[PDB]
DNA sequence: CTTGACAAAAGTGTTAAATTGTGCTATACTGGGAGCCGTCACGGATGC
DNA sequence: GCATCCGTGAGTCGAGGAAGCACAATTTAACACTTTTGTCAAG
């Protein structure tokens, strides 16, 4: 009870496993029912997804949360139809349910695939249960015309799933499949590499190992990739009272200095800006986004005060000239430049 | 608006998504290359805001004019990047997960609403065991299946799919039993195999094919890639298929007519199911569920009989219906959900009403507590269904940042980790329920997803914690941030980081005045920066502002006018010191901060014992208050000069310290000469001649006539101090020789050490008079004397006076003890003539000891009793011998000097360096037979070193295991009586307790009058509830007691008066959330009434859980305290007598029985035989009244004698411990600690209220509802008092906020949020969370707004109004 | 720390201190205005450059934190008034 | 008990690496620590 | 205040290269690995 | 009434920072071309 791990191993324990004959049996029923299952949408019209669901769900009983209703009326349908499609509806049950049971008889298999991955980053349920899905994958594309055991397609399908959940969540910042694979043969090289010169390669080495196109900057930045975050909370000392994230500032929000800074650099523009004239102030504040706005255009300025550019251009310029000299008989607004 | 009220209660799914900006769909964090977040993430910017204020994801937006706008191209709303930090998000989770707090949280809220037990609960969450929530006409092993009824996975299998069983035939054997026939359990269906239940057997497959043509038994093989299409007994014309195979090369089919016939079946599956036959299209088809009279097959012809799974066979064209039943049986949170949905809260409390009628005691304790719960949520007003999550929140992400520290790595919290493991699930889930994955994958994937969702509550509550791949570190889940030493609570909402705050090693200043410290002038400019900033900018030292800060930030860039700014600045502000830890409220002081070339803060000296700091090393932290109303507070309040009493016991806490006193005491302390020491004489003049022939010394005691004088005396008369101390001057007398005075018109016979120390009290307090008044000039002036000089100066003068006083006597006792040579030799440690004469008595008695042993005489552990008692005998009388040595030889000896004054040593310590360092202890406890006979003047050997390392390290562990424990305590108290506040000046209330003058000693069975120091601690600075007549003075009501007025009670009970004196206390105040003035007193800080609005809960904490460091620990001492204060159950508890009656003694060989008889009633205690019975036949024992010595359980008595008794004896006992250590403390804070313990009652008539029988509230409370009972003619609730520790009566505070702080915060917080409690910001601790203006000091309503206004506009406003 | 350039810890004793001395607003400057409350600090500052008086503090940002974190805990924490009405901390930053 | 070396003074790595913890993986804890490890036995004399 | 010519700055519309995500491997594999340990005391239910 | 499992707690500062492979769907650097100014001559 208190282990997971235990419950679901005593869960799978309790479906036997199947024969070959049992194999093959179900196997036949599930491609029977597909087969069934197109020849009914062929006939009557309707989506063969629609169809596939409304099978599975009145197989899998009302035991399970589209609104049922119109799983009825499908269901009323297709029950209304004459002998000879009838049996095709009897055959799309029989291998869903087929299928449901093959399913179910597989999870030892998947268990036994999923131990050897264990330590990659993801909990050994979480490694299950992509392989139970990659096991689906494996059923649902099964074929047993081939005379080849379940399990040898199966294990493909289902080391597939696992690598594939490990390569998109293994990580907290996620790394795609392709990059993923990029730097586990990066790593591979490197420790190759290592094993046989018997010390740490320098960068040059592993991409002259790696093949063409790669450099030695190339394998520096991969390598900045793959270095996964470091926790907030990880203890340094004997003591547990410290933690990393003590020890980093925060740098996004002003601190109390810039915020005081920019208050005085505001009262002194506004102070400064009184020597101007009211025109002149107004343009200067609209062409620099004083207005809390983006900086208004020159086009945009006069059409507001019904100017042509020019001259909005021009009064700016002798207001900025005016500025200037009064600062420099000023000198009061210098040390706010930096 | 102003925040007055915090409330707690249940998140409702509904709710949970308003709150939210947007579900989390990905658990994507931020791309590896861009950087940017991604979409539908954990830290999307669509949800959670922009990272950057006013600037959308898209870059099209970027200024603050499109203020609240949401940008089409990518959706992020155009606003402050702060909202970040408040936006939340959530996860629509595919399945309901039950909250853990509301689980494992003991006792199970969901499980006491559900009446489930915890194990059963566990089972049905976590998908262990089904729940049947619609039977449908289940029957289980002949009992119909019932509502509520748990059903494992077999049985839920059984009753929902029916009994099957397979049984695999070895090859080449045939089955008996054909296929299609029914057999019972037990039948055999193969030689080899026997079927276990009854049912339909069915070949499962045919191995051999036996088909009969008519014309010829042809047989065929089937192999496991063959499968036969045909049934058994069935007839096939030629041509017709018989077996299907992969390769129609392989197939079989029929040459002529034949009939087909099954052998050889590789296994039998017996099902309990029922065969029907049919001809035409069947009604139904395979999976679905039929019930009795349902057609099935033919159009109404064939009809099914029985409830179970329909499945249609076509090659043996049958429909069989498998016995089974349409139970509605669920596992997981979901049906925890349907249940909680389907409760009515109203019919389960009226039930529950119903059965707390039944006698039996648990029945209505159960009965109570389901009810307790189910009231909660009907008052709250919230839902059941509402304790599983539907939607889970989601943090604001930069309150979980995903940040790059400056080397470019990443840094993310664990909660980052959670959330992206439960997304993950949540997605999985999703899928495998989109792919219709089968029961088994379904069911373990919702028992993942549960469990993620109790890791992300609360990790490692339930199961393993879950931690980072790769290590063994448990993730920190919300739980663990807001819980623990290390949460959020007791590390950032309690205690914070301040600003404007630095630290510094402290160093002695003697030349500081009492309100002074030096501040280094590195610490003081970053400290006053923005002030130094603004000051330069005031003069011409800096344009502006940024300038002068450009200018500070490079050292060599400052000039000389910054440090002349800076001064002028410090001028008027004050400084608060700190040192941890700040065990009592003068740990942090005010002081006038006084620049100093350095880079140590210079600490007053007198300060130093109220730090408890000395210069060894120690650090302490300046803080800056900034306004005005903290500058006021520091100043007035906080400032050192303004705390010269101790607030714990009254006495003064700034006073003379080692140093001072020693120079005082050696100043007052006068010559005895042994030279003449006797003659007699006849004339003052032949006395002087035999002084001048050296026959007699200076100090040496004679006899004139018949006076007992000294030749002092009479040779140096000095007509006033000045002539007295210039001939001191001169060398013609010393400090400590005897001489005549007239000081004050009076002839005295003193030392001019004496006169000077009177000359130096009356120019420090600028008044004669009353400075001789003060002073006690016929004594050396010791530790004792100079702390009730400082006492009286306080009490006659007051603060500033007596400041000056104590800098004067600093400045004088230090350049005394400089001048007077205190030096430490090898050669001070005098060795007695005694202590050979002494250890060869202890030899020679152990020796006759050990012969007597060896005689057989004694035995070996009374043997070991008589050594130990010699030993100890030895070392009392060689530590007499050093001390009489001392006074009778070398009377000025530095080691005396300092035992005697009070400055430094104890009798203990001078006894280890002069006499024999004594007997110590083994690790175990045990004392070695040997002791150490040589002390550190002669050297320990090496064994005895050894020896004397066990107690030492002993010692050591003892303090370094106290330390916590003290601290512990003291957090503790101050949590419990945190909310005691002075809160009005009388509450008129007409009780009180008499405090006893006189203490019933058992060794003379006699009342005999208590110690003075006692007496003062329970009386001093008390209201007198009624008048007293003691010796011819009457003391009115509502007088407070000052220590004249003890003093006068001490006497007065001495001259056989008064026997107790009836005094108000807290005990008896009437005062709701805190006490009156006139309850608690004087404020001992300040020797006068307290003032309201004074914390003295917290002072009173303070108070008791400073001196915890310094009780022994080694039923006694500091444990003894913790057991009191928490009011456990001592193991070996005393029996003490229910009623009241004579005691009779039966004491027997077989059992020892007490009997305690009244008129009517006789009551038994069966007494252990080794007990310490301490009353004898014939005496007249009261109830609660101590049978056997030890330690009386308080709940016993509590319910033996009531409320008051057990709160004297709690007390009592208490101060027992810190009088025993010699520790002052005042009862008042006591007894407010157990006031506070004894807050909550039980009822036990529920009468005409709602309340129920056994629950417990609060007596203020329940005391209401009785007098608004009785106002309108109602039964009044009876309560019975209650008795809890100081952890349980803070735990069951009405304030939510404090009790989550404390201890238990998920407790509290489950509970709180239940009963949806509102807080209401009565204590202190909340409005510290809240960071607003706690209701105390300052902050109290009394005198938060006072106004104070001039003359002239308060003239104005008069002239202008009327 | 000193390396970081750190600030003074003022815990849970030297708050019991301060609330002994009674220095109600001297204990909420060292809660609010010296610690959390960013725009009470940032506020602060800029009086105290300008010669004038700091103005009076507001709610602390650890309160908002707890606030939020009880409400990812699935727990309504609502701060109501004397009229028992709702109160925002928030500045209606986190309404919707 | 892999500790950052005390070279203050050769006095001081030469106690350094002849300290004998208790603590570490696999040993007491600080605070789960009572007198009975604390104290000096009786055969500490002459190995610690 | 206006009326035309220029010269970049930014946005629009393809273009493939780079990057990203999903599908597929057919002898036969069918229930996990690490712990693991020196503390005492006090609620408080959980049963006998 | 009693043995037993479970949960919670045990001082304050400071100074300690193990596949690839093919192929299709999505993004974007690189240009090419109108569009929009910013500025300059002309008074
Ligand atoms: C290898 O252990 P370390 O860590 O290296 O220990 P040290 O370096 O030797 O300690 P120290 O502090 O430098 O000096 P010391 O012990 O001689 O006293 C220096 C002064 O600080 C204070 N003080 C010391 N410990 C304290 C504590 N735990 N809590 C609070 N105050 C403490 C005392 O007021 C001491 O009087
Ligand atoms: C009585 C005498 C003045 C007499 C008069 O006013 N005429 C006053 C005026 C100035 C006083 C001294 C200074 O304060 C410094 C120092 C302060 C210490 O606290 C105590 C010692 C010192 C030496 C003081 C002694 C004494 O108190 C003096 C001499
Ligand atoms: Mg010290
Ligand atoms: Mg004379
Ligand atoms: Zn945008
Ligand atoms: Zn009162």
């Amino acid at each position: 009870t208190s282990d997971p791990v235990r419950q679901y191993l005593h869960e799978i324990g309790q479906v036997p496993l199947l024969t070959l004959e049992e194999e093959v049996e179900l196997a036949r029923k599930v491609e029977e029912g597909m087969e069934a299952i197109k020849k009914l949408s062929e006939i009557t019209g309707l989506d063969p997804d629609l169809i596939r669901e409304v099978v599975r769900a009145k197989i899998l009983g009302s035991a399970r949360v589209l609104d049922p209703k119109t799983v009825e009326e499908i269901d009323q349908k297709l029950k209304s139809l004459p002998k000879e499609h009838k049996r095709y509806l009897h055959i799309a049950r029989e291998g869903e349910a087929a299928r449901q049971h093959l399913i179910e008889a597989n999870l030892r298999l998947v268990v036994s695939i999923a131990k050897k991955y264990t330590g990659r980053g993801l909990s050994f349920l979480d490694l299950i249960q992509e392989g139970n899905q990659g096991l689906i994958r494996a059923v649902e594309k099964f074929e047993y015309k081939r005379r080849f055991k379940f399990s040898t397609y199966a294990t493909w399908w289902i080391r597939q799933a696992i690598n594939r959940a490990i390569a998109d969540q293994a990580r907290t910042i996620r790394i795609p499949v392709h990059m993923v694979e990029t730097i586990n043969k990066l790593s591979r090289t490197a420790r190759q590499l290592q094993q046989e010169l018997g010390r740490e390669p320098t960068y040059e080495e592993i991409a002259e190992a790696m093949g063409p196109g790669w450099d030695a900057k190339r394998v520096e930045e991969t390598l900045k990739i793959a270095q996964e975050p470091v926790s907030l909370e990880t203890p340094i000392g004997d003591e547990k009272d410290s933690f990393y994230g003590d020890f980093i500032p925060d740098e996004h929000l002003p601190s109390p200095v810039d915020a005081a800074t920019q208050s005085l650099l505001s009262e002194e523009l506004e102070k400064a800006l009184s020597k101007l004239s009211e025109r002149e102030a107004m343009v200067l504040k609209l062409r620099k986004g004083l207005i809390d706005g983006r900086e208004h255009t020159l086009e945009e300025v006069g059409a507001f005060f019904g100017v042509t550019r020019e001259r909005i251009r021009q009064i700016e310029n002798k207001a900025l000239r005016k500025l200037k000299y009064h600062e420099s008989r000023t000198r009061k607004l210098r040390d706010f430049l930096d | 608006k102003e925040v007055r009220k915090v409330r707690i209660a249940l998140a409702s799914p509904e709710k949970i998504r308003s709150w939210s900006y947007g579900e989390v769909e990905k658990p994507e964090t931020i791309n590896y290359r861009t950087l940017k977040p991604e979409r539908d993430g954990l830290f999307d910017e669509r949800i959670f805001g922009p990272i950057k204020d006013y600037e959308c994801a898209c870059g099209k937006y970027k200024r603050q004019r499109f203020e609240g706008k949401v940008c089409e191209r990518c959706g992020v709303e155009v606003t402050k990047s702060i909202v970040r930090r408040y936006r939340m998000g959530h996860i629509e989770l595919a399945t309901p997960a039950a909250h853990i707090w509301f689980v494992k949280d003991v006792p199970s809220k969901i499980g006491t609403l559900l009446d489930l037990s915890a194990t059963e609960l566990e089972q049905v969450l976590y998908f262990s065991k089904y729940i049947v929530l619609d039977p449908k006409g289940a029957i289980l092993n002949g009992v119909p299946v019932e509502k509520r009824q748990l059903l494992t996975d077999e049985e839920y299998r059984e009753l929902r799919y029916g009994k099957q069983e397979t049984y695999p035939l070895p090859p080449g054997v045939d089955a008996l039993v054909k296929d299609g026939e029914e057999v019972v359990k037990g039948q055999e269906l193969a030689p080899g195999v026997v079927s276990r239940l009854d049912g339909v057997a069915l070949y499962r497959f045919p191995r051999r094919v036996r088909v009969e043509y008519v014309k010829e038994p042809k047989d065929y093989r089937v192999q496991p890639h063959m499968n036969v299409v045909v049934p058994e007994g069935a007839r096939v014309e030629a041509g017709d298929k018989i077996v299907a195979a992969i390769d129609p090369e392989e197939e079989v089919i029929a040459e002529a007519e034949g009939v087909v016939h099954l052998h050889e079946p590789a296994s039998i599956l017996v099902v309990k199911a029922r065969v029907y036959p049919f001809e035409d299209d069947v009604e139904v088809s395979t999976g679905d569920r039929v019930a009795p009279g349902d057609v099935l097959a033919d159009g109404g012809k064939v009809k099914s009989d029985v409830y179970g799974r329909v499945e249609v066979d076509l090659v043996r064209n049958v429909v069989r219906v498998v016995e089974s039943y349409d139970i509605d049986a669920r596992m997981g949170a979901e049906a925890i959900q349907q249940l909680l949905k389907e409760l009515d809260l109203e019919a389960l409390e009226k039930e529950l009403l119903e059965e707390m009628k039944h006698p039996s005691r648990a029945r209505r304790a159960k009965a109570r507590k389901r009810l307790e719960v189910v009231r909660a949520f009907l008052d709250s007003g919230n839902r059941p269904e509402w304790m599983i999550l539907e939607a889970v929140p989601v943090l604001p992400p930069d309150l979980r940042p995903m940040v790059q520290v400056d080397g470019g790595r990443f840094a993310t919290s664990d909660l980052n980790d959670l959330y992206r493991r439960l997304i993950n699930r949540n997605n999985r889930l999703k899928k495998l329920l989109a792919q219709g994955a089968p029961e088994i994958i379904i069911r373990n994937e919702k028992r993942m997803l549960q469990e993620a969702v109790d890791a992300l509550l609360d990790n490692g509550r339930r199961g393993a914690p879950v931690t980072n791949p790769g290590s063994d570190r448990p993730l920190r889940s919300l739980t663990d941030i807001l819980s623990g030493k290390q949460g959020r609570f007791r590390q950032n909402l309690l205690g914070k980081r301040v600003d404007y705050s630095g630290r510094s090693v402290i160093v002695v200043g003697p030349q500081l005045k009492l309100h002074q410290c030096g501040l280094p002038k590195r610490m003081a400019l970053e400290l006053f920066k923005p002030f130094l900033l603004k000051k330069m900018e005031e003069k011409g030292i800096a344009p502006n502002v940024k300038a002068a800060r450009r200018m500070l930030e490079r050292q060599r860039d400052i000039k000389d006018e910054v440090w002349d700014a800076l001064e002028e600045v410090i001028h008027g502000k004050v400084v608060l010191l700190n040192r941890a830890p700040t065990l009592h409220r003068l740990g942090i002081q005010a002081f006038q901060p006084v620049l100093v070339e350095g880079q140590s803060i210079q600490l007053h000296p007198l300060v130093c014992e109220a730090f408890n700091a000395d210069f060894d090393g120690d650090q302490m932290a300046v803080h800056v208050p900034l306004s005005s109303f903290a500058q006021a507070e520091a100043r007035i309040q906080m400032l050192s000069a303004h705390n010269l009493l101790s607030p714990a016991s009254g006495e003064p806490l700034a006073k003379p310290s080692r140093d001072i006193i020693l120079g005082l005491y050696y100043i007052t302390q006068v010559r005895k000469e042994k030279k003449g020491a006797g003659l007699e004489f006849a004339t003052p003049e032949e006395a002087l001649a035999a002084h001048e022939r050296g026959e007699v010394a200076l100090n040496a005691p004679i006899k004139v006539a018949g006076r007992e004088t000294s030749v002092g005396r009479l040779k140096y008369v000095f007509a006033n101090p000045d002539e007295a101390l210039l001939a001191v001057a001169h060398g013609i007398v010393d400090l400590q020789d005897v001489v005549t005075v007239r000081y004050m018109g009076k002839r005295l016979e003193t030392s001019p050490g004496r006169i000077l120390f009177a000359r130096i009290v009356a120019e420090a307090v600028e008044d004669e008079k009353v400075a001789w008044e003060l002073i006690q000039l016929d004594v050396p002036q010791e530790k004792n004397s100079l702390k009730d000089l400082v006492y009286q100066a306080f009490l006659r003068l007051g603060m500033e006076k007596t400041a000056r006083l104590l800098d004067a006597l600093k400045y004088y006792g230090f350049t005394f003890s400089t001048t007077s040579g205190i030096t430490i030799g090898i050669d001070d440690a005098v060795i007695p003539e005694e202590k050979k004469q002494y250890l060869e008595e202890a030899d020679r008695k152990l020796l006759q000891i050990e012969q007597a042993y060896e005689m057989g005489f004694l035995t070996d552990r009374e043997r070991y009793d008589q050594i130990l008692q010699l030993w100890t005998e030895t070392t009392e009388k060689v530590t007499q011998a050093v001390f009489k040595n001392f006074e009778e030889n070398y009377p000025f000896n530095p080691l005396y000097v300092m035992a005697q004054s009070g400055a430094r040593g104890n009798p203990q310590q001078i006894r280890q360096l002069c006499g024999l360092r004594g007997l110590m202890q083994k690790p175990s406890g045990e004392t070695f037979e040997v002791p150490v006979r040589s002390s550190f003047r002669e050297g320990l050997t090496v064994l005895e070193y050894f020896i004397s390392s066990h107690g030492a390290r002993k010692g050591g562990a003892d303090t370094a295991l106290r330390t916590a424990d003290s601290g512990y305590l003291t957090r503790k108290l101050v949590d419990v009586t945190h909310e005691i506040v002075v809160r009005e000046a009388d509450c008129g209330t007409t009780n009180y307790i008499s405090v006893p003058l006189f203490q019933p000693d058992e060794v003379t069975r006699s009342l005999r009058l208590r110690k003075r120091a006692d007496i003062e601690a329970g009386l001093y600075g008390r209201v007198l509830a009624r008048e007293v007549e003691v010796l011819g003075v009457r003391l009115e009501e509502g007088r407070y007691l000052s220590m004249d007025d003890v003093h006068l009670l001490i006497k007065a009970a001495e001259a056989g008066e008064i026997q107790e004196v009836p005094v108000r206390s807290p005990l008896t105040c009437q005062t709701r959330y805190g006490v009156c003035q006139k309850c608690y007193g004087y404020d001992l800080s300040m020797a006068r009434p307290v003032s309201i609005g004074e914390a003295v809960g917290i002072v009173a904490a303070q108070s008791i859980g400073e001196p915890g460091t310094q009780l022994t620990m080694r039923t006694q001492g500091l444990p003894r305290v913790i057991e009191l204060f928490e009011a456990r159950r001592p193991k070996a508890k005393a029996v003490i007598s229910e009623i009241d009656g004579v005691v009779r003694i039966e004491e027997t060989e077989e059992k020892l029985s007490v009997f305690v008889e009244s008129e009517g009633f006789s009551k038994e205690y069966k007494l252990p035989k080794e007990a310490r019975l301490l009353v004898k036949d014939g005496d007249y024992v009261e109830a609660g009244q101590p049978l056997t010595r030890g330690a009386i359980d308080p709940h016993q008595l509590l319910e033996a004698k009531g409320p008051e008794a057990v709160e004297r004896y709690l007390v009592e006992e208490i101060q027992k411990v810190y009088r025993a250590q010699g520790v002052k403390l005042h009862d008042k804070h006591i007894e407010i600690v157990v006031r506070q313990m004894m807050k909550y009652v039980e009822v036990t008539d529920p009468g005409d209220s709602r309340l129920l029988e056994g629950q417990v509230l609060e007596k203020w409370d329940v005391e209401a509802l009785n007098e608004r009972l009785i106002a309108e003619g109602k039964t009044p609730v009876a309560w019975k008092p209650l008795l809890m520790g100081v952890t349980k009566s803070a735990l069951s505070t009405k304030s939510w906020l404090s009790a989550a702080s404390f201890q238990n915060t998920t407790h509290v917080l489950t509970e709180a949020a239940i009963a949806g409690k509102k807080d209401e910001l009565i204590g202190l601790k909340e409005n510290v969370i809240l960071g607003r203006l706690i209701p105390a000091g300052t902050g109290s309503d009394f005198v938060r707004f006072t106004q104070v206004v001039d003359q002239k506009t308060l003239k104005a406003i008069e002239e202008a109004r009327k | 720390g000193k390396a970081q350039f750190g600030g003074q810890r003022f815990g849970e004793m030297e708050v019991w201190a301060l609330e002994a001395y009674g220095a109600a607003h001297t204990l909420q400057e060292m809660l609010t205005l010296k610690s959390d409350d960013i725009e009470g600090r940032n506020a602060a500052y800029e009086a105290i450059i300008k010669g004038e008086d700091v103005p009076e503090p507001s709610v602390p940002e650890s309160f908002r934190v707890l606030v939020k974190e009880l409400q990812a805990l699935a727990l309504d924490v609502q701060t109501l008034d004397e009229k028992d009405n709702p109160v925002d901390i928030f500045e209606g930053l986190a309404s919707k | 008990l892999s500790q950052f070396k005390d070279e203050t003074n050769p006095l001081s790595s030469l106690r350094h690496k002849r300290r004998i913890s208790a603590l570490g993986p696999g040993g007491l804890t600080r605070e789960r620590a009572g007198f009975d490890v604390r104290d000096v036995h009786r055969t500490h004399y002459g190995r610690i």
